[PDB]
C-alpha cells in the first residue's frame, strides 16, 4: 500500500503524547532525494518464441529460375503495464520516469521500455496498442522446385519486479491537542519516525537521513522481430533433384528492440 | 565439431486431469530437411500412452561443415488420444519453424490450448 508519513506522524503524536487531534506541517527543511527506480534483475529468464503466422508457396515447375517476391503483413496487439504496489506519501510528489533495458538469457536481444513510477499511488497504468509488421524479400526458386516462404514473429514478455526507492531528511512541526486544549508542539524526523516504527519500509541511515525502500512492477509482451523462413524443396518432376534447403531472412526489428 | 545438443520440449492441452498423454514423434534438422532426426518419439499406445507434459534429451550433432550451429529447425506430429475416436492434436507436421539456440519454438495444434514447444542449447561434446 502507501504508508502516508502524515498519518503516520499522525499516530506518533497520539500514542506518546496521548494528543487527540493532530496537526502537521512538513518543515522547508523537508527533502525528498535520490529517488531511484531499479529492476530487480536485468535478464528476462523466459527465452523469446518463434511462432509462424502463415506460409506463402511458389512452385516453378519450369527450367528455369524465376525470381519471385513474397510479401508478408501482420498486425500484433500488444500490452505495457507498470504500478508502484509499495509506496509513500510526503507532502510533495515524489515520481520517476525509469528506462529500463532488457535482455533475454542465452540470447541477443534487447529491448527498451519506460514507466512512469508515482510513488504516491498503488493505480496501475497499462498501454495496448497496434503494430503492423510488414516484411518482403525477393527469392530465386531453381527450376523444378517449389519454395515455402513462413512469416514468422518473434514473441518476447516480461514480468520484473523493480524497487521503488529514495532518502528523506527533515522534519514536520507536530501540534498535539487534548480536551480543547495545544498540549505539543513538537518537531519529528522522518529518521526518529523509522526508529518508533520499523513496519513502514522506512530505516534510519544516521545523518538524519530516512531511506525508503518500496516495490513495483514492469510487465509486457510483444513482438520482438520478425522473421521469413525459406524451404526450397524438390519437386517430382526435378528427377535430377534439386538439393533441399531452409534459410532464413531478418524481417524487422521492433522499434524498442536492438542487437 | 560435434555438439551436445539438449533439447527441451513442453506439451500442452488444454483438459482438466494432470498432464497430456502425447504420443508421435517430434524432428529436427539443421539445414537440410531431408537430414532429419527425432528429438522425442513415443508410440501410439492409447489409454496405457504416458503422461508427459516435458521431456528432456541430449544428442550428438554436427553441421556439414563442422561449424557452429546457427539454427534448427522443428516439427511434430503430435497427438492426444481419441477420448472417442478422433484425436487431439498438439502438432501437424506439414508445420516447419526453426530458431537460433536460445530462442524456443512453438509447434501449433488444433486449438489454442493445444501445442509444443522445444529449445534448445549447445556445447562441444
Ligand atoms: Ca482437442
Ligand atoms: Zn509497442
Amino acid at each position: 500500500g502507501i504508508i502516508n508519513i502524515q498519518d503516520e506522524i499522525n499516530n506518533y503524536m497520539k500514542e506518546v503524547y496521548g494528543a487527540t487531534t493532530v496537526k502537521s506541517t512538513y518543515d522547508p527543511s523537508f527533502k525528498v532525494f535520490n529517488e531511484s527506480v531499479t529492476p530487480q534483475f536485468t535478464e528476462i529468464p523466459t527465452e523469446p518464441v518463434n511462432n509462424q503466422l502463415t506460409t506463402k508457396r511458389v512452385d516453378n515447375t519450369g527450367s528455369y529460375p524465376v525470381e519471385s517476391t513474397v510479401s508478408f503483413t501482420w498486425t500484433e496487439t500488444h500490452t505495457e503495464t507498470s504500478a508502484v504496489t509499495e509506496g509513500v506519501k510526503a507532502g510533495t510528489s515524489i515520481s520517476t520516469k525509469q528506462s529500463f533495458k532488457f535482455g533475454f538469457v542465452n540470447s541477443d536481444v534487447t529491448l527498451t521500455v519506460s514507466a512512469e513510477y508515482n510513488y504516491s499511488t498503488t493505480n496501475t497504468t497499462t498501454t495496448t496498442e497496434t503494430h503492423t509488421w510488414s516484411d518482403s524479400t525477393k527469392v530465386t526458386i531453381p527450376p523444378k522446385t517449389y519454395v515455402e516462404a513462413a512469416y514468422i514473429i518473434q514473441n518476447g514478455t516480461y514480468n520484473v519486479p523493480v524497487n521503488v526507492e529514495c532518502d528523506m531528511s527533515g522534519t514536520l512541526f507536530c501540534r498535539g491537542y487534548r480536551d480543547g486544549a495545544l498540549i505539543a508542539a513538537v518537531y519529528v524526523s522522518v529518521a526518529d519516525l523509522a526508529d518508533y516504527n520499523p513496519n513502514l519500509n522506512l530505516t534510519n541511515k544516521g545523518d538524519g537521513i530516512a531511506h525508503f525502500k518500496g516495490s513495483g512492477f514492469i510487465e509486457g509482451a510483444q513482438g520482438l522481430r520478425s522473421i521469413i523462413q525459406v524451404t526450397e524443396y524438390p519437386l517430382d518432376d526435378n528427377k535430377g533433384r534439386s538439393t533441399p534447403i531452409t534459410y532464413l531472412i531478418n524481417g524487422s526489428l521492433a522499434p524498442n528492440v536492438t542487437l | 565439431t560435434v555438439y551436445n545438443a539438449t533439447f527441451t520440449i513442453n506439451f500442452y492441452n488444454e483438459g482438466e486431469w494432470g498432464g497430456p498423454e502425447p504420443y508421435g514423434y517430434i524432428k529436427a534438422y539443421l539445414t537440410n530437411p531431408d537430414h532429419d532426426f527425432e528429438i522425442w518419439k513415443q508410440d501410439d499406445w492409447g489409454k496405457s500412452t504416458p503422461e508427459r507434459s516435458t521431456y528432456t534429451q541430449t544428442i550428438k550433432i554436427s553441421s556439414d561443415t563442422g561449424s557452429p550451429i546457427n539454427q534448427m529447425c522443428f516439427y511434430g506430429d503430435v497427438k492426444e488420444y481419441d477420448v472417442g475416436n478422433a484425436d487431439d492434436i498438439l502438432a501437424y507436421p506439414s508445420q516447419k519453424v526453426c530458431s537460433t539456440p536460445g530462442v524456443t519454438v512453438r509447434l501449433d495444434g488444433d486449438e489454442k490450448g493445444s501445442y509444443v514447444t522445444i529449445k534448445y542449447s549447445l556445447t562441444p561434446a
